[PDB]
RNA sequence: UCCAAGGAAGGGCAGGCGCUUACCCAAUCCUAAUUCAGGGAGGUAGUGACAAUAAAUAACGAUACAGGGCCCAUUCGGGUCUUGUAAUUGGAAUGAGUACAAUGUAAAUACCUUAACGAGGAACAAUUGGAGUCUGGUCAGCAGCCGCG
C-alpha cells in the first residue's frame, strides 16, 4: 500500500510511461509502431531508430519499446517491468503450443494492462464468421483470463495506415487507462537505459588490450523509488551480472553540520556549541554532594507532573565491447543486502500450465529472481509425517515437491520463476517453463533424509525366534549393528538379537510380530550426500 | 479433466434406459 | 457475515488439521480477518493440498457451509470456507484451469 | 573486513552494527598500548555468544587480539545456556541481543548464569522495566525475563532467562515531538544474604529526598534468602519513573558495595532519577541508544523523536558517527519552537531494505 | 486566447467515461439559377446468457466362440435365465465446414439458391456433478502373544 503510494507522487511528466509492444517477429509490427508515433508527432514521421525520447505535450510523455520473440533473456526482462504489453495476434494461433508460452511468462511476473489485438484476420478471412472466431478468441483471452478486458479489432491497411479514429482508441485506451501496482518492483529503484555513451579516457596504450574496461556514460529517467540516496551502491545489469556504480549523477554553529564534520572532536563539536565509551551503560553524573546540594530543591521540574540521470561507469570488460549492437533495451536492477547474499533455500513448486515432461533433479534450470537469473541444479524433496523422510530425483503427476538448493539468500521470499531453456531453433519461444510457485523459506546448513532399502525375505518365522536366509553376509557387521533397530515394510519393529557366528544372512533377530512372508525385513536412515553446487 | 465419460449422450443415451426397462420390467411383471 | 451471504477478507495466519482417511494428512484452517469489520475469523479449506497455493497476507473471498453457521463434521468451531483467493475462483487453479498471479 | 574501526570503544555496538547490516566490517588497534593488549575475557566470550546465536558467521581475530575480522551470519537463535564471566555481569550481555531480539527466525529462550550486576552496566529492573517497555513502543509485544537466581559479586550465583516471543520485520515509525508527563515513581529495592530492614534503610533514603514531590512514591521491596539468592551479600536499587499515558519510563540504578550507606544509595538514585528527568525529553539518555537503534533499522519512513540538549554528548556524537560508517545514515535536527525551552527533533528515515 | 508589446480574436460550449460509428440521394417529399442537382429530410451497416428459438452428435444388418444372468427383501431367502463378450464385418447416409454462377443492388452488402469437396473412430473431441461397506501408500503409540487407522 505504501510502496505504492510512494510512487505516484514525484512521478510527472518528464518520467514517461513503460510501452512494451511485445508479439510474434513474423508480423508486421512496425507498421503499427510507425502508426502509433504518426498519432504522436504530427502526421509526417515513419522511422523506427527505438527507444528514444518523444516529446508529446505535458500530460504523459510516451517512450515505446519493442522485442522479438527470437531473443530469449528480453522475453523475461520486459514483461516483470512493463506498463503495457501490447499483443498482436495473426489469425492462426491460439492452440499454437510452441509461441504463445509467454502468455504465462506475463502471468507469473503479473499482468499489467495488457492487449490483444487483431489486423491479419482481415488478411486471413474474408466471410461472415470470422465474427464468431473473434469472440472465441475472445473466449480465450483476456475475457477468460480477466475480466474488465477490451479486444482490438483494426484493418490490415499495410503501409499507407489509417491516421484516424482507430489510432485514438487504441490511444484513447492507453491514455485513459492506467496501470495496477507491483509489489517488488516499486521496492526497487530501476532505471531503464535511454542514451547510451562511451568514452576512453583519450588515447593509450592502457585504452585497448585483452582485458581493457572504459567509461560507459549511460543517460535516461527513473522509475520506482528514487536511487540516488546513496552513493557508490550495488547495481546488476542483466545478461553481464552484478556490479557497482563508479558515480551517480542525476539531471531531472549549527549542531547538526558540526556532529557530521568528522575533522572536528566531540569536545570540540560542544564547546564551540555550547558554553565516551557507551560499553558503560550507565551514563554519567555529577558528585552526590552537588547533586544532593542542587536536588535540595525540586521545583526546576515541577512542571513534569500532573527523472534524468547522468550516470559514470568504469566497466564493461573488454569481450562485451565485441557485443555491441543497436540497443535492445537494457533496464537496470538493484541489488540489496540480505539479497546479494548466497545461501540454501527452500522454494515451493508447481508444475506448468500445458507442460508436458517430467522435471528431474539432475537437469539444471534457469531462475528468475527478482532482476536475477542462475543456471542451478534443482534437488528435490518431499515430507510425508511433517517432517522430511524422503527425496524424489523427478517430478511426477502424482505429487508436487518442495526445492531446495544453494543459490542466493533472499529472506524476503519472491514469487518463484523456474524456467527450462530452449535454443532458438526448438519450440519458437526464448524459454520454455517448467516449474513456478514461491520462495518458501530460508534455510542454510541443512541436511537431506536419504533413506535407502536393505533387502531380506523371510520364509518360516517365528515372533522372537527367526532366520532370513538371505540379507547379509557378513556376521561382523551384524555384530556391529545388532544395537540397532531393524524394520519390515508394514511397520513391524525388531531388532538384531546376534549375528550368532554364521556370516550367511542367517541370524537371530526379534520382532514384534511374525513376519509376512509378503513382508520384507528392511532398515532405513542412510547417508545424507552432498548438494551439488554450480 | 477424466477420460471415463464414454457413455452416450442425450437420444442415445435415452436409447439405452428403455432397452434395460424392457428387460427390466418384463422378467419384473413376468 | 453480517447477515450477507459473502464477504472478502485478508488472510493473516494458516493453521494446521489432521485426518484419519486414507491416512492422517493435514487438512487445514486458517485466521482470516475482516476487511470491512477487522474481524479475525476461522476458515476451512475444502480441497486436497492448496496449503500451497493459498498464501498468508493474500485477498480472499468468503462463503458458507450451507448449514445456517453450524460447523460441518469434525472440524470444531469453523463455520465459513474460501472459494476465492485473490478472486482466482480456487476449482480454477484445482484442476489447472488457472494460474496464479503475482501475488 | 573493509570498514576498518579503531580500538576496544563501542564493542558491542560494532558487532551488532555489522550483523544486522550483513556487512564485512574491520577492528584494529585494540589496546595496542596497553600491558595487556587485545580482547579481554568477556570479549573474547561475547563472539562465543555470537556463535552460539547465529549460522554463517565468521570472525577472524589476531593472536594478540588486537586486531579482530567480523564477518556476520544469518541471525537463528533458539534455546541455550551461556556462562558469564566475572569480568561482567549478564546485563552487559543482555544488551546486544536486545537489538537482535525481534528480527530472529526462532525464539530466545537463553539462560544466563554468573554475576548479575556491577557499578557501570545494567540491573534487572533497568532491563525489565527500563528497556522492555520501551522496545514494547515499537511492537515488541511479549517478551520476558525470567530472574531464577540473583548473583552478587564476587561470586555471582544468579540465573536469569530471557523469553523473546515477539519477532517482527521491521519496527514501527517513531512520532514523539511533545515531552511526556511522569504520574508516578516506583521502584525496586533488592538486596541479598541480609536484612530485610536494609531494604528498609534504603527506602528511608529516598522518601527522605521524594516526599517532597506530588507524585506517588511507591518502592518495591525485593529480599531474597536461600539458595535463590546466590554466593555474596549485597544489595541494589532501582528507581524507575513511569508516564502512564503512553508507556515511557526514566530509571536510575547503582548497587551497594559492602560496608557502605544504603541510605546515602537510596538518596543518590533518588536524585540521579530528579537529575535524569532534567536532562532527558522523550528517552533516557542510556534509553537512548536502545531507541536509536531502532530509528534506522525500520522501515522507509520519516519519524520524530523529541531530544534534549542535556542528551547531547560525546557519547552521543559517537553514536552518530558509528551508524554513518555502516548504514550512511544522518540524523536530521531541527529545534523546537517552544520558548520555555530549548529542545529539538530527531528526525530519522528508516532504512527499509535500501542499499 | 495571442502578442512582433502595437493590437487582434472567441462564446465558457458540445460530447465520452464513471451508472468503435460507416455508407447512399435508388425510394417519399421539398427546393432549384427548376428534364441536370441537392437535402446535418430520408434509407442501408455495425451491437449479445438477465432472458430465449429450432436441434446435431450416429442409423441398420452380420457371424463366432459364450453364461454363476437379473430382480426383491441391507437380512434370514425366494422368484425369473432370450443374454452379453467380439472394429469378425458389411454397405448406406446426411451436412458442420470449403466454393463458380445467378438474384438482390441504398452504387450496393447480408438474406433466399446452387454446380464442385467433406465419416469408420485419433472420429468432424460435451458436462457439471452425486455415492464408494472397491483396488493402493512406511501413522497416536505400544510387547510377553495376537492387531489398530
Amino acid at each position: 500500500l505504501h510502496v505504492p503510494m510512494v510512487d505516484r507522487t514525484p512521478e510527472d511528466d518528464p518520467p514517461p510511461f513503460i510501452v512494451a509492444v511485445v508479439g510474434p517477429p513474423g508480423t508486421g509490427k512496425t507498421t503499427l509502431i510507425r502508426s502509433l508515433v504518426r498519432r504522436m508527432t504530427k502526421s509526417t514521421l515513419n522511422d523506427i531508430q527505438g527507444p528514444i525520447t518523444v516529446v508529446s505535450g505535458k500530460h504523459r510523455r510516451l517512450t515505446f519499446l519493442e522485442c522479438p520473440a527470437d531473443d530469449l533473456n528480453a522475453m523475461i526482462d520486459i514483461a516483470k517491468i512493463a506498463d503495457l504489453v501490447l499483443l498482436l495476434i495473426d489469425g492462426n494461433f491460439g492452440f499454437e503450443m510452441e509461441t504463445m508460452e509467454f502468455l504465462n511468462i506475463a502471468q507469473h511476473h503479473g499482468m499489467p494492462r495488457v492487449l490483444g489485438v487483431a489486423t491479419h484476420l482481415d488478411l486471413f478471412k474474408s466471410q461472415s464468421t470470422l465474427r464468431a472466431s473473434k469472440k472465441r478468441l475472445k473466449h480465450r483471452f483476456w475475457t477468460e483470463v480477466y475480466q474488465g478486458a477490451k479486444l482490438f479489432y483494426l484493418s490490415g491497411v499495410i503501409n499507407g495506415r489509417y491516421p484516424d479514429r482507430e489510432i485514438l482508441n487504441l490511444s484513447r485506451f492507453i491514455s485513459v487507462m492506467k496501470f495496477r501496482p507491483l509489489k517488488w518492483r516499486n521496492e526497487h529503484p530501476y532505471m531503464l537505459a535511454d542514451r547510451f555513451t562511451d568514452l576512453t579516457h583519450p588515447e593509450l596504450i592502457e585504452t585497448q588490450g585483452l582485458q581493457i574496461d572504459r567509461k560507459v556514460a549511460i543517460y535516461g529517467y527513473l522509475h520506482g523509488t528514487p536511487l540516488p540516496s546513496a552513493p557508490g551502491t550495488r547495481v546488476h545489469i542483466a545478461g553481464v551480472g552484478d556490479f557497482s556504480v563508479a558515480q551517480i549523477e542525476k539531471l531531472p554553529w549549527n549542531i547538526g553540520k558540526l556532529i557530521y564534520m568528522d575533522n572536528i572532536s566531540p569536545e570540540e563539536c560542544i564547546r564551540r556549541w555550547r558554553g565516551v565509551d557507551l560499553e558503560k551503560f550507565v551514563p554519567y553524573f555529577d558528585t552526590f554532594e552537588k547533586l544532593a546540594k542542587k536536588w535540595k530543591s525540586v521545583d526546576a521540574i515541577k512542571e513534569r507532573f500532573l527523472s534524468y540521470v547522468r550516470i559514470v561507469f568504469e566497466k564493461v570488460p573488454m569481450e562485451f565491447v565485441k557485443n555491441f549492437n543497436p540497443k535492445f533495451p537494457i533496464v537496470m536492477g538493484g541489488l540489496l543486502p540480505t539479497e546479494i547474499k548466497f545461501g540454501i533455500v527452500k522454494a515451493r513448486l508447481r508444475r506448468h500450465r500445458w507442460h508436458k515432461k517430467i522435471l528431474k533433479t539432475n537437469d539444471p534450470l534457469v531462475l528468475s529472481l527478482g532482476w536475477r537469473r542462475f543456471q542451478t541444479l534443482p534437488i528435490y524433496t518431499t515430507t510425508d509425517s511433517r517432517t522430511r523422510t524422503r527425496m524424489l530425483k523427478y517430478t511426477p503427476e502424482h505429487t508436487y515437491c518442495n526445492a531446495a538448493f544453494y543459490g542466493p539468500l533472499c529472506s524476503p521470499n519472491t514469487p518463484f520463476c523456474g524456467v527450462q531453456i530452449v535454443a532458438n531453433s526448438d519450440t519458437g519461444n526464448g524459454f520454455r517453463i517448467a516449474a513456478t510457485g514461491i520462495v518458501e523459506e530460508i534455510d542454510v546448513n541443512i541436511e537431506i533424509v536419504k533413506k535407502l532399502k536393505l533387502v531380506g525375505f523371510p520364509y518360516k518365522i517365528f515372533k522372537n525366534t527367526a532366520f532370513i536366509k538371505d540379507m547379509f553376509s557378513s556376521a561382523m557387521e551384524v555384530a556391529r549393528f545388532e544395537g540397532a533397530q531393524i524394520k519390515t515394510v508394514s511397520g513391524i519393529r525388531g531388532e538384531i538379537k546376534r549375528a550368532l557366528s554364521k556370516p550367511e544372512g542367517h541370524y537371530r533377530a526379534a520382532f514384534e510380530d511374525k513376519i509376512l512372508m509378503s513382508d520384507i525385513v528392511i532398515l532405513r536412515s542412510w547417508y545424507p550426500v552432498r548438494v551439488k553446487k554450480f | 479433466k477424466t477420460e471415463k465419460p464414454k457413455k452416450p449422450k442425450g437420444r442415445a443415451y435415452k436409447r439405452l434406459l428403455y432397452t434395460r426397462r424392457f428387460v427390466n420390467v418384463t422378467l419384473v411383471n413376468g | 457475515f453480517g447477515g450477507s451471504s459473502h464477504a472478502k477478507g485478508i488472510v493473516l495466519e494458516k493453521l494446521g488439521i489432521e485426518s484419519k482417511q486414507p491416512n492422517s494428512a493435514i487438512r487445514k484452517c486458517v485466521r482470516v480477518q475482516l476487511i470491512k469489520n477487522g474481524k479475525k475469523v476461522t476458515a476451512f479449506v475444502p480441497n486436497d493440498g492448496c496449503l500451497n497455493f493459498v498464501d498468508e497476507n493474500d485477498e480472499v473471498l468468503l462463503a458458507g457451509f450451507g448449514r445456517k453457521g453450524k460447523a460441518k463434521g469434525d472440524i470444531p468451531g469453523v463455520r465459513f470456507k474460501v472459494v476465492k483467493v485473490s478472486g482466482v475462483s480456487l476449482l480454477a487453479l484445482w484442476k489447472e484451469k488457472k494460474e496464479k498471479p503475482r501475488s | 573486513k573493509y570498514t576498518t574501526f579503531q580500538g576496544s570503544q563501542n564493542f558491542r555496538l560494532r558487532i551488532v552494527l555489522a550483523t544486522l547490516s550483513g556487512k564485512p566490517i574491520k577492528i584494529e588497534k585494540i589496546r595496542s598500548g596497553d600491558l595487556n593488549p587485545g580482547l579481554k575475557d568477556y570479549e573474547v566470550s561475547f563472539l562465543r555468544l555470537i556463535e552460539s546465536v547465529t549460522n554463517g558467521s565468521v570472525i577472524e581475530i589476531s593472536y594478540t587480539g588486537t586486531t579482530v575480522i567480523y564477518r556476520p551470519g544469518i541471525i537463528v537463535g533458539g534455546a541455550s545456556t551461556h556462562i558469564c564471566p566475572s569480568s561482567k555481569p549478564v546485563g552487559y550481555f543482555v544488551e546486544p541481543m536486545l537489538y537482535l531480539a525481534p528480527f530472529s527466525k526462532k525464539k530466545f529462550s537463553i539462560l544466563f548464569k554468573g554475576i548479575t550486576a556491577s557499578h557501570n552496566d545494567a540491573g534487572i529492573e533497568a532491563i525489565k522495566w527500563g528497556l522492555m517497555p520501551v522496545m514494547e513502543k515499537f511492537g515488541v509485544r511479549e517478551c520476558a525475563l525470567h530472574t531464577l537466581k540473583r548473583g552478587s559479586p564476587p561470586l555471582g550465583g544468579g540465573e536469569v532467562h530471557l523469553v523473546v516471543d515477539s519477532l517482527i520485520a521491521q519496527p514501527i515509525t517513531m512520532h514523539e515531538i511533545d515531552r511526556p508527563i511522569i504520574s508516578s515513581i516506583t521502584g525496586v529495592a533488592y538486596s541479598t544474604r541480609v536484612s530485610p530492614s536494609l531494604v528498609n534503610r534504603m527506602i528511608d533514603g529516598a522518601k527522605k529526598v521524594l516526599k517532597n514531590l506530588q507524585c506517588e512514591v511507591n518502592i518495591t521491596a525485593d529480599v531474597w534468602r536461600g539458595e535463590n539468592s546466590g554466593k555474596s551479600p549485597g544489595w541494589g536499587i532501582t528507581l524507575v519513573a513511569q508516564s502512564k499515558q503512553k508507556g515511557w519510563s526514566y530509571f536510575a540504578e547503582d548497587i551497594g558495595d559492602a560496608g557502605s550507606i544504603p541510605e546515602e544509595l537510596g538518596e543518590k538514585v533518588a536524585c540521579q532519577l530528579l537529575e535524569e528527568i532534567s536532562k532527558s525529553a522523550a528517552v533516557g539518555r542510556n534509553q537512548l541508544p536502545l531507541a536509536i537503534v531502532y530509528m534506522v533499522i525500520g522501515k522507509e519512513d520519516i519519524g520524530r523523536l523529541r531530544i534534549n540538549k542535556e542528551q547531547i554528548d560525546e557519547r552521543f556524537i559517537i553514536l552518530l558517527r558509528d551508524i554513518k560508517k555502516i548504514f550512511n545514515t544522518e540524523v536530521f535536527l531541527k529545534p523546537v519552537d517552544e520558548a520555555d525551552n530549548e529542545d529539538m527533533i530527531a528526525t530519522i528515515k528508516g532504512i527499509g531494505f535500501t542499499n
